[PDB]
């Protein structure tokens, strides 16, 4: 269609032209002008529960834009996922894998 | 059988000992040399950084946290022993503000010396000139009269509100809260009005003489302190309330480096936090002095 | 070459590059209004001698880091340094690029929406941890390292407190969401939605009270690059709640366009007494926070909106 | 479709299960106690094997496009349910030597259980697909529970790494499979194709990658080389879950596929799958020779075993009682390898620190553990082939099967490889009632005696009387 | 009219790729990565298989795929962590203590 | 939306052979999160858009935030003073063996019948109508997968 086209090509060009405008403010401020230890886990730990609790909010991503066309028995098996979910992050809160804190 | 007995105001390569009567007062020639050693020292600090000479022992992270410091109490360095965000062991690196205020004290006469005095804390002002003028007059055998304390007392007290809404401000700040500095050195300016109108300056007014003030109080001075004094307590009120009783400053604040009475008394820690201990020990109602019992 | 369907294409770039425009200048021109309305928070003034009111202090900063000296430092890599505000300002620009502020005016009228802003998110996330590697500073590693942590706690729950209003919406189409806010405002149904959405949008964008800098090796224009970036993103997550939670650009007087400009306006106005109000908690707070409590909040949100929706289904 | 509560019934030991692993996760929670959380586990275990009684009360049908409930499922459940619980059992001991948390141990072994269950009923690629990795994954966390010990490290790290890769090359090849085909059901791979044109290219290269993959997961020739050191550096009650319950499971689900895929009768897939199986016998019985160690005389074991398997696998369209044979030489497999990894374990426990030797020290073990050693060699010989035990029973099934269906070179290949293990086992055996130079006091330790020792009864009664074990296989039969 | 060979080819590609990755480097970061870049090819894979025939199956195994590879890297990573912690560094080759 | 595919496909396949020959870590990892992004403009070019937006959003959004964040812990070391991998006698025989399966994998995709991909955008809403419908045990054993998975990463991935 034309107005999808139209869309495609705002689109494009609005990508283009935001990515030449900072490119070009990059290239005229170099232009312009004259011249003259160990981390602890936690990271590790709190980097690894977002990956885990992202990869389950996609599957609620999912399920959040049908659920009308899911029924009631959607919404049980939601229920289950999120349960598991909320399990798990009672489980890791009560062992101190949250806890920033010694 | 000292520990570490290290300089702690000169640095480590300096020769002689500068409180001595041989030791020449005024300041030396300087060198870009010795500016340029020193920066290289500097440089290779972190490179060449021992922990034994120090006073530490033993994942165990070493950082500074000065030597630049961005707050208004200076700049001062800090070497932090840290297991993850734990510290275990912490020496504090100080000297880098020394003036050689007690050198000075060798080399002034009695009466101009005051401003010295005045520069010892600088929040203080007047509060700082008072107890070498109190001492002088120890020396000189002279009794003040009475609207002498009085009058020092004012200045005293006044100062005393400058320095502490300047710490109220300063705290806040660091737990956060960015406005009430703003008010409270509005707050401040009120007071300094005051003190430029008695003194004629702002925050070192060396003001304060051997048998009395440099002059009398300026004739319209009660309408600034009526004024302030009706402006201070709404300040203060909304001070407590915007920030003091936030619950995150209270959970950044409360339970923070806490010690009772043994650990005040066996490090010589007076003032706050000496009283917020238990221990009801003022200077000016144990041991009273420029008639404070009158108040 | 004059044809009605060349003309279309021409109007609908010549829009998308309008918004371009007009959201940058918003980001540079509330730096400055961030510096007048934090003096009008602090009973003072803020820059107003620099022209009319102080509207030319931008056009000045911006000289000014145009002409300062350009550094990068020399045992850096060149690439990630220079890549850094790069990500920090393109991000979430193409995050604002979804966002509709009037019918028929809307850059991208895509399927997923939402989505795009949480890709966008996940990009930002990225601008931090390079901004802090490539500075060659462990002092600015450690901090960007803690900052990503805090901004990884709070995108864990952005999309499920995003998630209510798309389950009541039926869709990812934020066409469809200000659509669906017709009768009543997604803030009054979506309320512990709003107030997660909020946080966390507060949170990504490592704006007070959630701010051994990782900035302080940036200089020149980088820096500027960096600042327009976190005001670039103050505005899309303003216009984004705007969208999402107040309806959009729906109003019974005003034109639509005023209606969302008010709107946005407001919630800038409330990121800048959010800055001159609160103090900062802790870190440990603020990640136990992010990770107790508002995450639960989202999924029982969800939870209840699916059973309420499916209550009202005959 | 829908979920009818017959369907939830049928789907019981799954439920079960999963209500065990929340369970045990909340009592984590709650408070760390060994006693207690290891107790729940194996409340939950038996509760889905006694539950097995309602599923098979209930019948056998389709509940989802992903799963198919039939007696196959429920005996494949059950043999992966007992594996899990004696798991458990010599897990026990094992971790009352252990500093570090002992309660995450359960918590896997219940999910790699419930992957077994999985796959066991699997019906769909999804569902094989999501059933390897709901094993392999504890298992990652199993091998190197102790990974403060060097071994033990090494095995997780090998083993994480290589799965890995088979996973991808299994997903590859299930791509591939669904590109062609269009449905990812069992019953439906190679369904369009006709006229004789079974023998697809992308549907061959598919399974292929499905092959390689599983043959990992199997240990067969030459996806065979991780299993002496993750046998060898993992704990032992974790050998014993990854040599029974892993096989066992990743096996029957390749029976139902190989069972229900119209492409499975495809000629090419027969002699890659008899070549694999030729290499997997002659290799796994060729390298056992000369293996001191007993860990990885027994991952050698498991892959000949699993060849003897493969070659009962390849006649299964030619023979009915295929199934059979794989059910009752599974069943004596599983016995026999509990019996053997449970006298590994026991010896083995407590976990004397990270910093110390594992090694057994088999010689002489019939002057200080004449029971265990008696249950060893019960074992070693059953593993043998050799009459009076149920290992016997098994391999005259394979063989059995091997002439019905005139693969005499992999009957050759039985033969050989029998004489290989033969020499070896009794090898061990006669080192067990040799003379050693030189070298337990609670309930859950005999617990673990018991076990081994149960194990030991029923491969010599059934060795000598099998016809209980033949007629609850051929009651397992699946649908049609 | 973008043919199904052609993006069966280019998951081929990519996954032959992260292979040759996974086994000609030593470091076992970069066999982590190359770990990566194989299943999310297979993904890929079954992404352009579920787009051929118009089904939903492809995204469905395609969420599953990265569920194992969020869930797999999170393991190594751990992994390499702890072999990071106690032998202060990635050979892979220098683990190889078991043998024969 | 022909040529969005194969310009995405070579940026794929260009930036994953960056990725698996070069040698500063950090840069691996921005080529690799460079084909991530490429490969998620394939999804969408074929009309998978949930695809590519966890593309993005989790595998170009979350999993490689972890590599980055665990290559940032090690501060990555007698890596780049070896160079190992790019001597030919390391390289040259895994390349020839990637090679010839590649042509093997290439050679069984030829022969297939294929009528084109339309291209037909599958919202996600579709794809969780069928991921609560026909693929019910799948989500609640995913989140079974990702359980073990973060309690295997939690064990290993301690101090103590
Ligand atoms: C250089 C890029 C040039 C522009 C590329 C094309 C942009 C338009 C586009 O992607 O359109 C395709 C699709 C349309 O979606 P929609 O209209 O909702 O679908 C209805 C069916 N026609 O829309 C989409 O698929 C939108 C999702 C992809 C958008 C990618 C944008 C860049 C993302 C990476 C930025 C990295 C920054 C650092
Ligand atoms: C686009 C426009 C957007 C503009 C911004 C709008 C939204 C702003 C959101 C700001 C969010 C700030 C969140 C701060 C969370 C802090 C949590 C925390 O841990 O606080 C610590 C404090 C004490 O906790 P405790 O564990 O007891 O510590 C004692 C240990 N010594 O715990 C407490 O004091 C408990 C209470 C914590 C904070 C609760 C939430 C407050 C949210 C901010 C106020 C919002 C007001 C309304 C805004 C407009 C709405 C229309
Ligand atoms: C090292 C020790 C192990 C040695 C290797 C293991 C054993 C190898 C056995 C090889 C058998 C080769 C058979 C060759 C012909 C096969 C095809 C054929 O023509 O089969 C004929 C027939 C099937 O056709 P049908 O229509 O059923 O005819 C009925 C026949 N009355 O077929 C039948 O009906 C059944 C034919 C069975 C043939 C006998 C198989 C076992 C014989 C004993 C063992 C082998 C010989 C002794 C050892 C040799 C040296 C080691
Ligand atoms: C170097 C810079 C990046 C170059 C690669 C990406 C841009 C390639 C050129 C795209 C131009 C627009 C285009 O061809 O759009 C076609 C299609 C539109 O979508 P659809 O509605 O399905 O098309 C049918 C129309 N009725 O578009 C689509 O279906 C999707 C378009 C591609 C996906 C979005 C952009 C991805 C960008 C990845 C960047 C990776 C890092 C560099
Ligand atoms: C912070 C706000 C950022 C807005 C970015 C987009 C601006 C688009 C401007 C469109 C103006 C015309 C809108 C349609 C007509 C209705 C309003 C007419 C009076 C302005
Ligand atoms: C053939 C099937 C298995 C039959 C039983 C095998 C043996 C089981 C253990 C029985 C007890 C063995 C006792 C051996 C004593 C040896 C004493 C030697 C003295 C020099
Ligand atoms: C080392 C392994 C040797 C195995 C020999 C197996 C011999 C099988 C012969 C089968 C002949 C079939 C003829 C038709
Ligand atoms: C220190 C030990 C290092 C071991 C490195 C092992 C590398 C193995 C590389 C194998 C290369 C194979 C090349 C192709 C061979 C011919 C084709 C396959 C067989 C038909």
């Amino acid at each position: 269609s034309t107005e999808v086209i139209a869309h495609h090509w705002a689109f494009a060009i609005f990508l283009i032209v935001a990515i030449g405008l900072c490119c070009l403010m990059l290239v005229g401020g170099w232009f312009l002008g004259g011249r003259a230890l160990r981390l602890s886990a936690k990271f590790y730990l709190v980097a690894m529960f977002f990956v885990i609790f992202d990869v389950e909010a996609l599957y609620l991503f999912a399920w959040s834009t049908s659920i009308r066309e899911s029924g009631w028995v959607g919404f049980v098996e939601a229920a289950i996922f999120i349960f598991v979910l909320l399990a798990g992050l009672v489980y890791l809160v009560r062992i101190g894998a949250l806890d920033w804190t010694p | 059988g000292h520990p570490n007995l290290r300089r702690i105001m000169m640095p480590q390569t300096w020769k002689g000992h500068p409180l001595r009567k041989d030791y020449p007062a005024r300041a030396t020639e300087f060198s870009p040399f010795e500016l340029t050693k020193a920066k290289q020292d500097l440089e290779m600090e972190a490179l060449t950084f021992k922990p034994e000479e120090w006073g530490m022992k033993r994942d165990f992270m070493f950082l500074n946290l000065g030597p630049n410091h961005p707050s208004a109490h200076g700049a001062f360095r800090i070497v932090l022993q840290l297991d993850g965000e734990e510290i275990v062991d912490c020496v504090p690196d100080i000297g880098y503000h020394h003036r050689g205020a007690e050198k000075m004290g060798e080399r002034q006469s009695w009466h101009s010396y005051i401003p010295y005095t005045d520069r010892i804390e600088y929040l203080g002002g007047c509060v700082n000139e008072m107890p070498y003028v109190l001492a002088v007059e120890k020396l000189a055998g002279i009794t003040v009269p009475d609207r002498v304390n009085v009058i020092r007392v004012m200045l005293s007290e006044l100062f005393r509100i400058n320095s502490h809404l300047l710490y109220i401000s300063t705290f806040i700040q660091d737990v956060g809260a960015m406005t009430p500095v703003f008010f409270a050195f509005t707050d401040r300016q009120k007071i300094y009005d005051l003190v430029e109108a008695i003194t004629g300056f702002r925050m070192h007014p060396a003001w304060f003489r051997i048998g009395g003030v440099a002059h009398d109080l300026p004739r319209g001075w009660d309408r600034l302190l009526r004024e302030f004094l009706d402006w201070m307590p709404k300040r203060l009120a909304s001070y407590e309330k915007a920030a003091l009783q936030n619950t995150i400053l209270k959970g950044r604040s409360q339970g923070v480096a806490a010690y009772g009475a043994k650990e005040a008394l066996e490090w010589g820690t007076t003032g706050a936090g000496l009283r917020a201990t238990g221990i009801d020990f003022d200077v000016r109602k144990a041991r009273p002095y420029s008639g404070y019992e009158n108040f | 070459w004059i044809s009605p369907e060349l003309i279309e294409i021409l109007l609908t770039i010549l829009k998308a590059v309008v918004i371009l425009l007009v959201v940058v200048t918003c980001g540079a021109f509330m730096s400055f209004g961030e510096r007048r309305l934090l003096g009008l928070f602090q009973n003072r003034y803020g820059p107003n001698r620099v022209g009319w009111g102080g509207s030319l202090q931008l056009v000045a900063d911006m000289i000014k880091m145009f002409f300062k000296e350009d550094w990068i430092p020399k045992f850096s890599d060149r690439v990630i340094f220079t890549l850094a505000p790069m990500i920090a300002f393109t991000s979430l620009l193409l995050a604002f690029a979804i966002v509709p502020v009037s019918p028929g005016w809307v850059v991208a009228d895509l399927n997923i929406g939402i989505l795009f802003f949480l890709m966008m998110a996940g990009l930002a996330v990225y601008a931090v941890l390079f901004a802090g590697w490539s500075s060659n500073n462990k002092y600015s590693l450690l901090g960007a390292m803690r900052a990503s942590a805090q901004t990884l706690s709070y995108e864990v729950f952005l999309g499920l407190s995003l998630m209510g209003v798309v389950a009541q919406a039926g869709s990812f189409n934020m066409t469809d969401i200000v659509n669906s806010q017709a009768h009543v405002w997604n803030v009054i149904p979506q309320f512990f939605g709003f107030i997660t959405f909020a946080i966390a949008g507060v949170a990504v964008c490592h704006r007070h009270p959630f701010d051994d800098g990782y900035h302080i090796e940036y200089s020149g224009m980088k820096f500027g690059l960096f600042f327009v970036g976190e005001y670039i993103g103050i505005v899309t997550i303003s216009a984004l709640m705007v969208t999402l939670f107040f309806g959009g650009w729906q109003g019974p007087l005003l034109p639509p366009f005023i209606w969302f400009a008010l709107k946005t306006a407001f919630f800038m106005m409330m990121f800048i007494l959010i800055r001159a109000s609160l103090p900062r908690p802790r870190y440990d707070q603020v990640m136990s926070f992010g990770w107790k409590i508002c995450l639960p909040l989202t999924l029982i949100n969800l939870l209840v909106t699916a059973a309420v929706i499916l209550w009202q289904a005959q | 479709m829908t979920i009818t509560p017959q369907n939830l019934i049928a789907l019981l030991p799954l439920l079960i299960v999963g209500l065990t692993v929340v369970v045990v996760m909340l009592s984590i929670a709650w408070r760390r106690n060994h006693f207690l959380n290891a107790t729940l586990s194996v409340i939950g275990l038996n509760a889905a094997l006694v539950s097995l009684w309602f599923v098979g009360q209930a019948g056998a049908m389709d509940v989802t496009p992903l799963m198919r409930v039939d007696g196959f499922a429920m005996l494949y459940t059950g043999l992966v349910l007992l594996a899990s619980l004696a798991t458990c059992t010599f897990a026990y001991p094992w971790l009352e030597g252990y500093n570090d948390n002992k309660d995450e141990f359960y918590l896997l072994v219940l999910i790699a259980a419930l992957g077994g269950i999985l796959l066991a009923n699997a019906n769909h690629l999804a569902s094989l697909f999501l059933g390897i990795e709901l094993i392999s994954l504890p298992l990652f966390g199993l091998v190197g529970y102790a990974f403060r010990q060097k071994r033990s490290l090494e095995a997780s790290i090998k083993y994480t790494i290589l799965s890995a890769a088979a996973s991808s090359f299994l997903l590859f090849g299930m791509a591939l499979v669904y590109a062609q085909s269009g449905d990812l059901s069992f019953v439906a791979l190679g369904k369009n194709l006709g006229d004789g044109m079974l023998n697809e290219p992308l549907l061959l290269a598919g399974f292929g990658l499905m092959i390689v993959g599983l043959g990992f997961k199997l240990s067969l020739v030459p996806f065979h080389l991780w299993t002496p050191d993750v046998y060898q550096g993992a704990p032992a009650p974790v050998s014993t879950f990854l040599a029974t319950a892993s096989k066992i499971a990743i096996f029957g689900v390749v029976m139902r596929l190989f069972l229900y895929a119209p492409v499975g009768d495809s000629e090419a897939i027969r002699v890659v799958l008899a070549i694999i199986a030729f290499a997997s016998i002659i290799f796994g019985n060729l390298m056992a020779l000369s293996q001191t160690n007993i860990k990885r005389l027994l991952g050698y074991s498991s892959i000949s075993h699993l060849g003897y398997l493969l070659v009962a696998l390849i006649a299964l369209q030619t023979g009915e009682m295929s199934m059979e044979a794989v059910g009752v030489y599974l069943a004596g497999y599983l016995f026999s390898s509990l019996g053997a990894f449970g006298v590994v374990s026991l010896m083995s426990s407590p976990y004397r620190g990270p910093d110390a030797d594992s090694l057994f020290s088999y010689r002489g073990l019939f002057w200080h553990r004449p029971i265990l050693a008696a249950v060893m060699t019960v074992m070693m010989l059953s593993l043998a082939g050799i009459p009076m035990t149920l290992g016997f029973i098994g391999k005259f099934y394979v063989l059995a099967v091997g002439v019905q269906a005139h693969l005499w070179w992999l009957v050759g290949a039985v033969v050989v490889g029998s004489a290989i293990g033969l020499y070896y086992y009794l090898r061990v055996a006669v080192s067990l009632y040799l003379h050693a130079p030189e070298q337990p006091s609670n309930w859950q330790y005999s617990a673990g005696g018991i076990v081994v020792l149960i194990s030991a009864l029923l491969v010599l009664v059934l060795g000598v009387w099998p016809q209980p074990l033949i007629s609850i296989v051929r009651l397992a039969m699946p649908l049609m | 009219m973008i043919p199904l060979q052609h993006g069966l080819i280019l998951a081929a590609i990519l996954f032959v790729l992260g292979l040759t990755g996974l086994v000609i480097r030593r470091n076992l970061l970069f066999m982590l990565i190359g770990l990566e870049i194989m299943i999310n090819a297979s993904a890929l894979a079954f992404v352009v298989a579920g787009s051929y025939w118009g089904q939903t199956d492809g995204q469905v195994m395609y969420i599953l795929a990265i569920s194992l590879a969020a869930a797999e890297a999170s393991i190594g990573l751990a992994l390499l962590l702890q072999l990071h912690r106690r032998r202060q560094n990635l050979n892979i080759d220098s683990v190889s203590e078991m043998r024969g | 939306m022909e040529f969005a595919f194969y310009i995405c496909g070579l940026i794929a396949i260009l930036a994953t052979l960056r990725v698996i020959t070069h040698t500063n870590p950090v840069h691996a990892l921005l080529y690799l999160i460079i084909s991530l992004l490429a490969i998620s403009g394939v999804f969408f070019s074929l009309g998978a858009y949930f695809a590519g937006a966890l593309e993005i959003i989790v595998y170009a959004g979350a999993i490689m935030v972890l590599f980055v964040f665990v290559v940032m812990m090690l501060n990555l070391s007698e890596i780049e003073q070896e160079r190992q991998w790019l001597k030919p006698q390391v390289w040259i025989g895994p390349a020839i063996l990637s090679a010839i399966m590649l042509v093997v994998i290439v050679y069984a995709i030829l022969g297939v019948n294929d009528q084109g991909i339309d291209g037909t955008p599958i919202s996600a809403k579709a794809v969780g109508i069928t991921l609560f419908g026909p693929y019910v045990l799948a989500v609640e054993l995913a989140s079974m997968l990702l359980l073990a998975g973060l309690v295997v990463a939690f064990h290993v991935g301690r101090e103590e």
